[PDB]
C-alpha cells in the first residue's frame, strides 16, 4: 500500500460502512499466502495524535464452494503427491 | 449605518489610510478582505476605544454578511468582551450569537468555548463538568482545526483547576503538546508551561515517567531553559533508584505540593524499583528474594507484600509469591524505550535466534527431503 | 455537432461567498453553467459535461455525462469555501478526460477563477508545454477578484498556445458588479 492507499477507502465508506480492501499480487513470486485484507480503525496516540486512521489486517484464506470445487479442481490436473495421511502436511512442515 | 462608520472613522493621524480603506470595504461589497480587515482593526493593539462602538456596526455587518465563518466571530469577540469584561451584558450578547449563526462550520464549539472564556470570569464548577462533556463529542470527524482542541483544552485545564482532579491534565495535556510543535507566543509562556507540565503531570496516577515526554523534543529548549532541578529529579524518577538525594532535592525546590504528594510519590518509586529491578537482570534466572527489594525500596521487611501486591492490584508485574524464602516470582517485565545497546541486543539475540530456526530448519529439510521428492 | 467533451470547473473557492455579483456570485455561476450546458448540447448532444471543482480537493462531483440532472443537482449546496486549486487542477482535469472512451473528441475544459492563486510561474510553464505536448484548449472564465489585473493567467495562456494555437482563451472578469448574461455575451459568441 501507498500513501494515496487510504483515499479510495475515504470515498467509498459512504457505500459500505466499514468499507474493506484485498491486498493481493499478480506475481507470484509471493511463497506466502496472497490475497491479504485490511481494515481501517483508529488507535489514538497517547502523544496527542488528533486521529490516526490506520489500516489493519484481518485475517485471510481462500473458501470453498462446490461448484467452484469442480471448477478449480478440474482446472489443475498438475499435481497431487499427497495421497492424504501422514503425507499431506510434511510438505508443508518443510513450508 | 455610513455615517455611523464616518463618525467613528475619524481616528487620528495616519490610522485614517485604512479607515478610509473601511469607508470603500463594504462598498465593494467584498466579506473576506473585510473579514481580513475586521480582523486588522481588532487584532490592532491598543486600548481599542472603538471596538465597543463599531460592535454596532458589526451587527450591521452581520445583516448582509451571511456566509462568512465565524472564525472570525471569534478573533473579534476576544477583543471585545476583552474591552467589555461585564459577566451581565456579555453572555447575552453570547447567547445571540449562539442562536444566530447556523453555518457549515461547527460553530457551537466556539460557542461553548465562549462559554468557557466567560466562564474564567465565574463560575468554574457550575456548569463544567456537563458543558465540557458535549464539546469533544462536537468535535468530530475533523479534528484538524485545532482552534477548537485549544479552546477546549484551555477550559479542560480549567477543569484540571477544579482541585479534585490530577490525571486529567496530563492526558489532555499531551494532547494539546502533540496538536502544537511551536507554541508560536514570545518564549516565556513555554518555559512555566512545561515547567507546571512536569510539576502537574508528574503528580498525575499512572504516570511514573512515560519518558517518550522525556523525550519529547519541542520541550528540550525548555529542559535546557528550566531550572533544571525538575529534569534532573525526572531523570531520576525514569531512573527509578530511590535515592534520596534528589528526591530530597526537589523538596527543595517545589515547596508547594510535594509534601501533600511526598508519601504517594516515594511509594509509586517504591513500586518502581520493581519493574526496573527485574528489567536489568536479563530474564532468565530473575526470581528476586526479599533483601534485594528491602534494599533497594529501603522499606522493612512486612511492607514489601504491600508493595508487591500493589503492583499486582495495577498490573505492572505479572508474577507470584512464596514466602518460606519470601521470593517473589517474576513472570513480567515492562516494555521499555529502545536504547542503543537495546539496538544492538534486539538485533544481536533476533540474528542469534533465527540463524538457529534456519539451521535446524535446514537439516529437517535435508534429512527428509527425498521422501517428499 | 463538433467533437469534444466539455469539462465544466466550478468555483467553489471562499473569496466567492460574497454578494458583489449581482445575488451571489455562485448563482451568477450556475446560470452561467446552465447557459453553458445548453450551449454545448445544442452545439452537440453527443459530447458530454461533467464537473469538477478547485476547492481544498478537486473532487469529481459528477462524471462526464451527457444529461443535465445531475449538474442541476450538485450545483446546489457546493460549500464555496476553501482555498483555490489550479496547477493540479489542470492535472486532475486532463487525466479525469484522458478516463473517456472517444478520444477523438477534444479535451475542451472551462475555467472559473474568482480567487487569489498562488501558483509559481514554472510550474504553469511546464503546464503550458506539457499541454503543448496534450493536444488541449481550454478557456477559462475568470470570476469575482485575484490580484487585480488578473496576473499568471495572461501568463498561462500566452505561454499555453503560441504558434498557431488559436484554442485557448482568457475571459478575465470585469471589475463591475454587471448582469451574469453580460459577463457571458462575448463567450457566448466564441472564445
Amino acid at each position: 500500500l501507498h500513501k494515496n492507499d487510504i483515499a479510495i477507502n475515504e470515498l467509498m465508506k459512504r457505500y459500505c460502512p466499514n468499507s474493506v480492501l484485498v491486498i493481493i499480487d499478480v506475481k507470484p513470486k509471493d511463497l506466502g499466502l496472497p490475497t491479504e485484507a485490511y481494515i481501517s480503525v483508529e488507535e489514538v496516540h497517547d502523544d496527542g495524535t488528533p486521529t490516526s486512521k490506520t489500516f489493519e489486517h484481518v485475517t485471510s484464506e481462500i473458501g470453498a464452494e462446490e461448484a467452484e470445487e469442480v471448477g478449480v479442481e478440474h482446472l489443475l490436473r498438475d499435481i497431487k503427491d499427497t495421497t492424504v495421511g501422514t503425507l499431506s502436511q510434511r510438505i508443508t512442515n518443510q513450508v | 449605518v455610513p455615517g455611523f462608520l464616518q463618525q467613528s472613522q475619524n481616528s487620528g493621524p495616519g490610522q485614517p489610510a485604512v479607515w478610509h480603506r473601511l469607508e470603500e470595504l463594504y462598498t465593494k461589497k467584498l466579506w473576506h478582505q473585510l473579514t481580513l480587515q475586521v480582523l486588522d482593526f481588532v487584532q490592532d493593539p491598543c486600548f481599542a476605544q472603538g471596538d465597543g462602538l463599531i460592535k454596532l456596526y458589526e451587527n450591521f455587518i452581520s445583516e448582509f454578511e451571511h456566509r462568512v465563518n465565524p472564525l472570525s466571530l471569534v478573533e473579534i469577540i476576544l477583543h471585545v468582551v476583552r474591552q467589555m469584561t461585564d459577566p451581565n451584558v456579555a453572555l447575552t450578547f453570547l447567547e445571540k450569537t449562539r442562536e444566530k449563526v447556523k453555518s457549515s462550520d461547527e460553530a457551537v464549539i466556539l460557542c461553548k468555548t465562549a462559554i468557557g472564556a466567560l466562564k474564567l470570569n465565574i463560575g468554574d464548577l457550575q456548569v463544567t463538568k456537563e458543558t465540557i462533556e458535549d464539546v469533544e463529542e462536537m468535535l468530530n470527524n475533523l479534528p484538524g482545526v485545532t482552534s477548537v482542541h485549544s479552546r477546549f483544552y484551555d477550559l479542560s485545564s480549567k477543569y484540571y483547576q477544579t482541585i479534585g482532579n490530577h490525571a486529567s491534565y496530563y492526558k489532555d495535556a499531551l494532547r494539546f503538546l502533540g496538536c502544537v510543535d511551536i507554541k508560536d507566543l514570545p518564549v516565556s509562556e513555554q518555559q512555566e508551561r512545561a515547567f507546571t507540565l512536569g510539576l502537574a503531570g508528574l503528580l498525575g496516577e499512572g504516570v511514573f515517567n512515560f519518558g517518550e515526554l522525556l523525550m519529547h523534543p519541542v520541550l528540550e529548549s525548555l529542559r535546557n531553559t528550566d531550572r533544571q532541578w525538575l529534569i534532573d529529579t525526572l531523570y531520576a524518577f525514569n531512573s527509578g533508584n530511590v535515592e534520596r538525594f534528589q528526591t530530597l532535592k526537589t523538596a527543595w525546590g517545589q515547596q508547594p505540593d510535594l509534601a501533600a504528594n511526598e508519601a504517594q510519590l516515594l511509594r509509586k518509586i517504591q513500586l518502581l524499583c520493581l519493574m526496573e529491578m527485574t528489567f536489568t537482570r536479563p530474564a532468565n534466572h530473575r526470581q528476586l528474594t526479599f533483601e534485594e527489594i528491602a534494599k533497594s525500596a529501603k522499606i522493612t521487611v512486612n511492607e514489601v507484600e504491600l508493595l508487591v501486591m500493589k503492583a499486582l492490584s495495577v498490573g505492572l508485574v505479572k508474577g507470584s509469591i512464596d514466602e518460606v524464602d519470601k521470593r517473589v516470582h517474576m513472570t513480567w517485565v515492562q516494555p521499555r524505550v529502545l536504547d542503543l545497546q537495546q539496538i544492538k541486543g534486539m538485533k544481536d539475540r533476533l540474528e542469534f535466534w533465527c540463524t538457529d530456526v534456519k539451521s535446524m530448519e535446514m537439516l529437517v529439510e535435508h534429512q527428509a527431503h527425498d521422501i517428499l521428492t | 455537432m463538433v467533437l469534444e467533451s466539455t469539462m465544466v470547473c466550478v468555483d467553489n473557492s471562499e473569496y466567492m461567498r460574497n454578494g458583489d455579483f449581482l445575488p451571489t456570485r455562485l448563482q451568477a455561476q450556475q446560470d452561467a453553467v446552465n447557459i453553458v450546458c445548453h450551449s454545448k448540447t445544442r452545439s452537440n448532444p453527443e459530447n458530454n459535461v461533467g464537473l469538477i471543482t478547485l476547492a481544498n480537493d478537486c473532487e469529481v462531483l459528477t462524471t462526464l455525462t451527457p444529461d443535465t440532472g445531475r449538474i442541476l443537482s450538485k450545483l446546489h449546496t457546493v460549500q464555496p469555501k476553501g482555498k483555490i486549486t489550479f496547477c493540479t487542477g489542470i492535472r486532475v482535469a486532463h487525466l479525469a478526460l484522458k478516463h473517456r472512451q472517444g478520444k477523438n473528441h477534444k479535451m475542451r475544459i472551462i475555467a472559473f477563477v474568482g480567487s487569489p492563486v498562488e501558483d509559481n510561474e514554472k510550474d504553469l510553464v511546464k503546464l503550458a508545454k506539457r499541454l503543448k505536448k496534450e493536444k488541449v484548449n481550454v478557456d477559462i472564465i475568470n470570476f469575482g477578484e485575484e490580484e487585480v489585473n488578473t496576473e499568471k493567467l495572461t501568463a498561462f495562456v500566452n505561454t499555453l498556445n503560441g504558434k498557431d494555437g488559436t484554442g485557448s482563451h482568457l475571459v478575465t472578469v470585469p471589475p463591475g458588479p454587471s448582469l451574469a448574461d453580460a459577463l457571458i455575451s462575448s463567450p457566448i459568441l466564441a472564445g
